[PDB]
């Protein structure tokens, strides 16, 4: 027999790191794999997504394809393990992801790498730029406010102590952390469906220029 | 917990005063009648309610207050042959018993006395009071209603107040005596207990146990209910949403407006079941005379058959399935032009549908 | 939005009643002035300065003991020479109206007043007067309706417990001169009767007792009475004769040489009159 | 690195000589930084929190966002952020002269990859493009509240001389909401600030290589204006150089 | 009008003549971008 419970655990935590559902950071191993490929196997509910996964030990750069049905079913039961939404675009991230373990040798170091592969043609920053901003100058403004108003700032202070003091055991570093990591993921998720290479020159140049603007 | 025999217990609202008419002496082995009379009391301050001129059946009379001697096992109380025990809305065990049979007179019906054998209990009509709940009123030491006692007859605004040190169970008493002034009142009177929310519902629940204990008793039942704090709040804001001022509509009343909807649509009211699970916390089923079937929370079910049908009376598969749940959900998402908040659900049936 | 639904927050709330003076007239800006003291969770519900300005009163504290208690009482501001009215140190509802000068003061003040003393007829009269003076619908109607809930909302909070006190059992006071064969005294608990529950409150908090017996225990914290209460009300005057020296050495060689360092006995009169009886502590 | 001190009368020649390691005041100065810092943010945060209250709607953040269907709450966020942020760097602007036009895209072929928030005009004003889509995504993927981030020795000497202390909906987890949003709309105020001040080739620029906002803002920001939210961490990209190569 | 209680803005007779009369907020947001106008009053 299996410990059920601790598989389901290891499976839940990797799906969501190689889904980018969260942005919480930590070793994986092979035995971490192993747990979640018996937890699939062995759970009747998540039977369609063992079968998905199991599809990536072939070539695995090939698109699965599945009835209206077979896509929901298999969105039901992601959507349940880990409680949220979601998305076959998270499903297909998924497929790449765990193809792209399966396919990686056993090595001494854990591999560090950027999403690909998701949704054929290769579209450049630019091309992406003048498409969407033809496609936004089309769209009409869904609202609008008058010109001056005024921003509405708050004025109780005692409102805004006992805000700083229920924000008082909050750490800035690990809120910092993960925001920048929910930006990055979420830029990486949106450059990976739209099949455009991501910069991760100019994206680290972001924070070149907080740095050159703070050193002045 | 057991008790002795020889205690006879005789439970009224009447006794929110002392029935002096109703002691008698008791007679020894010898069938000797004990010319001793002794009163017993929760408080000291009781004491000045017993007329001792009112026992001409004994020849002296002595009052004192009940107090718990932790050195007697009230499983086993001593026995005082030489004088009539009589003991007045006891709070704890009674460690003493008289010659005869040990006479009690309470308007409470504790735990204590729950077990007691010969159980005596008086009927009356009833007659309820009004919760006015609100920040003219007339304060009330509650721990001598007696001393108001003219005031509590004639007034209908009433604040209830307690010395800071009173005792729970005195607490107790106090609301029980006052409770049954005001059912003997020919015009229910309003009142404010000047006390944390808490304690009140504590007292309240109190206060319903002991009302279940004199049922089981075989009490008569009595509409003059009480409602807990949540169910007051909840009311209220009911009351607000239809913009009805509080100090002009009664909870009773309030509720009461949907009898109309009650059997016509043979619905439970929203409002009954929100108390019905507050008291819960702290299901529901009826009919009509003649009536073949029962409202109750789950719908419609046949008289005397369980709230829910067997499982296998209807099968739900045919939309009661993912597929279909999915494609009614999406379906309105997109009609609405909505992305979230939308949440549908397969209706299941009872007995009927 | 950020708070949980409703979930009514938690924190200090300023309690002296004459916080809530503002100008009706919204295009005149003004702050009333408020000791700091008012922002102490206490059963003082006037701050030092309108104690001060208002009735002529200063807090103080009398400790009391093994536990040291701490009594609250107030000390009079009153001078020596002062006389008839000027005497009056909180008056009754039948002289507050012309103790206290309404028309020298802001309405709002006069609002004030007519509620702690129980005076409706004034109130509605202020109230209706409002309705049909100045913008009232645009933002004068709120400052007056937001003044008039905070003063209820003072007096609900205090006049029931003061109703609970009054047919209290365990703690009793009586506001008279104890000492029963004096002529000054007389039913100086008939007028603390016919004092405002909200007054009633002020006064217990002001006026400490002559004596107080605490279940077997009295402690006689004076020999006489340093106030009277009459129909005027509180009356900085000595029951018995010549009124008491009150120097008011502040706000409104070899002596030195040899009083260096050396411990000095204050001059303020504080307020001492009635008997006070309590069983345990209840502190 | 050290000092050292001597003390000697003017009469004698006894002379007495000590010696200070400036490690213990460069460990005061650096907490005493940190702990501004950290206050400054965090004030910044709860003014930017409960200004929002202000605006009173009743759903939570995240809520808000995911209602597709109220176009007009999203506007009045995000136009009150950016009004935020623009005042953050000029103090006495309190509104934003022009009006200002809002679209919630909601599609991948509507947004733009790395700029959810983004503007242009329509010859007459400016209109701002929100992905509320993305927002979402942001917004709702899991946050990590347990793990922590980070000279040993200095460390060391922090932990051992600093101390620590042992009703409302927010936790860690939706002042990181806050704090994301905050962000986001900061670099779309950047961007917007390039554009107005640079012209829309400029801006276009912008978009393409964010380097030129070194020069394009540190010609203003860093000398008049309060630093950047990200300025209080130095941000790096995880094994950034093998990924360069890659 | 003039009479003892002093100037009146009331009418000789009849009844009275016809007298008519930033802070941003959800409410202030407008929605979607999009009679005798030429005449003056
Ligand atoms: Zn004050």
């Amino acid at each position: 027999l299996i410990n059920m419970r601790r598989y389901r655990n290891a499976a839940r935590k990797l799906i969501h790191h190689y889904s980018l559902n969260s942005t919480s950071s930590t070793e994986y191993k092979i035995s971490d794999v192993v747990m979640t490929m018996i937890f699939l196997l062995r759970s009747e509910k998540y039977h369609s997504l063992f079968k998905l996964l199991e599809t990536t030990f072939d070539d695995y750069t090939c698109r699965p394809q599945m009835t209206q049905v077979q896509t929901d079913t298999l969105l039901d039961a992601v959507r349940s393990l880990l409680e949220m939404t979601i998305d076959l675009t998270t499903v297909d991230i998924m497929r790449s992801s765990f193809a792209r373990c399966f396919n990686s040798p056993i090595m001494r170091y854990a591999k560090i790498v950027l999403l690909q592969n998701v949704a054929d043609k290769r579209t450049t920053l630019e091309e992406l730029l003048i498409e969407r901003g033809e496609k936004i100058q089309m769209l009409q403004p869904q609202q609008y406010i008058n010109s001056g108003t005024e921003i509405p700032f708050c004025d109780d202070a005692e409102f805004l102590n006992r805000l700083l003091k229920h924000i008082d055991p909050y750490p800035l570093s690990r809120m910092y952390y993960n925001a920048a990591n929910t930006m990055f993921y979420t830029t990486m998720e949106n450059y990976a469906v739209s099949n455009c290479k991501f910069n991760i020159e100019d994206y680290n140049n972001i924070f070149k220029v907080m740095e050159n603007i703070r050193k002045h | 917990m057991e008790c002795p025999f020889q205690i006879q217990v005789c439970i009224s609202d009447r006794f929110f005063a002392f029935p002096h008419n109703l002691v008698e002496p008791q007679s020894d082995v010898g069938n000797k009648l004990i010319e001793n009379l002794i009163v017993y009391v929760p408080t000291d301050d009781d004491r000045l309610y017993i007329d001792k001129k009112q026992f001409p059946k004994f020849n002296s009379v002595l009052v004192y207050r009940h107090e718990h001697d932790v050195n007697i096992d009230s499983r086993s109380p001593k026995k005082t042959a030489s004088a009539t025990i009589v003991y007045w809305n006891p709070l704890v065990p009674i460690t003493e018993i008289g010659a005869g049979e040990t006479r009690v007179f309470s308007v409470l019906l504790t735990n204590n006395l729950f077990y007691c054998n010969t159980m005596i209990v008086h009927h009356e009509n009833p007659k309820c009071p009004i919760e006015f709940t609100y920040p003219n009123l007339r304060p009330i030491a509650c721990e001598i209603p007696l001393s108001h006692f003219k005031e509590l007859v004639e007034s209908n605004d009433f604040l209830l107040c307690f010395n800071l040190e009173t005792s729970t169970m005195v607490k107790i008493l106090s609301l029980k005596r006052i409770f049954c002034i005001f059912q003997y009142r020919k015009q229910p009177a309003r009142y404010v207990i000047n006390l944390p929310h808490e304690e009140i519902d504590n007292l309240y629940n109190k206060l319903n146990w002991e009302r279940t204990r004199r049922l089981m008793k075989g009490d008569v039942p009595s509409n003059c209910a009480t409602v807990n704090r949540s169910s007051l709040k909840y009311i209220k804001q009911a009351q607000s949403l239809l913009g009805i001022p509080d100090y002009s509509q009664t909870v009773v009343d309030f509720v009461k407006m949907f009898q109309k909807i009650i059997f016509p649509y043979q619905l439970v009211p929203n409002v009954i079941i929100k108390l019905n699970n507050f008291d819960q916390m702290v299901k529901i089923r009826l009919f009509c005379k003649n009536d073949s079937i029962a409202i109750s929370s789950s719908g419609i079910v046949p008289i005397n058959m369980p709230d829910f049908s067997p499982p296998n009376t209807f099968d739900y598969s045919d939309y009661a399935n993912r597929t279909n749940i999915n494609f009614v959900t999406q379906r309105v998402l997109t009609d609405g032009g909505f992305s979230s908040g939308i949440t549908v659900t397969p209706v299941k049936y009872n007995y009927y549908l | 939005l950020v708070p949980v639904g409703m979930a009514p927050r938690q924190m200090r709330v300023n309690r002296c009643i004459f916080a809530s003076i503002v100008s009706f007239d919204a295009c005149i800006t003004y702050k009333s002035p408020c000791s700091p003291d008012a922002y102490h969770d206490d059963g003082w519900f006037i701050c030092n300065n309108h104690l001060i300005k208002r009735f002529k009163m200063s807090k103080m504290v009398l400790p009391i003991f093994d536990n040291q208690f701490k009594m609250t009482i107030a000390r009079h501001l009153v001078g020596n020479k002062e006389r008839g009215i000027k005497r009056i140190l909180i008056p009754s509802a039948t002289n507050y109206q012309d103790v206290f000068n309404l028309n020298s003061m802001m309405q709002a003040e006069q609002l004030i007043f007519h509620l702690i003393y129980n005076n409706e007829n004034a109130v509605n009269t202020i109230c209706d007067n409002l309705k049909y003076t100045e913008g009232f619908t645009s933002n004068t109607q709120r400052v007056i309706h937001s003044v008039y809930a905070t003063t209820k909302s003072i007096l609900d909070t205090t006049n029931p417990n003061t109703f609970c006190s009054r047919v209290s059992r365990d703690e009793l006071r009586f506001f008279d001169v104890t000492n029963a064969r004096a002529l000054r005294g007389g039913a100086g608990d008939q007028l603390f009767n016919n004092y405002s529950g909200f007054l009633q409150n002020l006064i217990r908090r002001a006026v400490a007792p002559e004596y107080l017996q605490i279940d077997t225990e009295e402690l006689r914290f004076r020999n006489c009475a340093t106030c009277i209460i009459d129909e005027t009300g509180l009356v900085a005057s000595v029951p018995d004769g010549p009124e008491l020296y009150n120097p008011i050495r502040s706000s409104d060689r070899e002596l030195d040489r040899t009083l260096s360092g050396y411990e000095e006995y204050p001059t303020y009169v504080p307020l001492f009159l009635g008997y006070q009886i309590i069983n345990s502590e209840n502190n | 690195n050290k000092v050292r001190t001597v003390t000697e009368i003017v009469n004698s020649d006894e002379k007495i000589q000590k010696t200070y390691e400036l490690a213990e005041f460069d460990l005061k100065n650096l907490s005493s930084l940190e702990s501004y810092e950290t206050l400054k943010i965090k004030l910044a945060l709860s003014k930017y929190m409960a200004m929002l209250s202000t605006l009173e709607m009743t759903q939570p953040l995240l809520e808000i966002f995911r209602n597709k269907a109220d176009t007009r709450q999203i506007a009045a966020v995000v136009f009150s952020t950016l009004a935020f942020i623009h005042n953050r760097f000029h103090p006495l602007v309190t509104n934003f002269t022009n009006k200002m036009e809002f679209v919630v895209t909601e599609t991948n072929d509507t947004s733009i990859p790395g700029e959810p928030i983004l503007f242009t005009e329509n010859e007459g004003v400016l209109l701002c493009s929100v992905d509320r889509p993305s927002i979402v995504k942001m917004l709702s993927r899991e946050f990590d509240t347990e793990a922590l981030v980070n000279n040993c020795n200095v460390r060391i000497a922090k932990t051992f001389g600093a101390s620590k202390r042992k009703d409302f909906s927010i936790t860690e987890v939706e002042a990181t909401q806050y704090l994301t949003l905050l962000l986001t709309v900061e670099h779309a105020y950047l961007h917007y600030y390039i554009f107005k001040n640079y012209g829309v080739f400029e801006y276009c620029k912008s978009l393409t290589d964010h380097s030129l906002f070194t020069n394009k803002l540190r010609s203003t920001m860093s000398t008049k204006t309060s630093n950047l939210l990200l300025s209080k961490f130095k941000f790096t990209i995880e094994d950034f150089d093998k990924i360069n190569s890659n | 009008i003039i009479d003892e209680t002093g100037l009146v803005a009331s009418v000789p007779d009849g009844p009275e003549l016809y007298n008519p009369i930033n802070r941003l907020q959800i409410r202030n947001v407008l929605k979607f971008e999009g009679t005798l106008s030429g005449y003056e009053e």
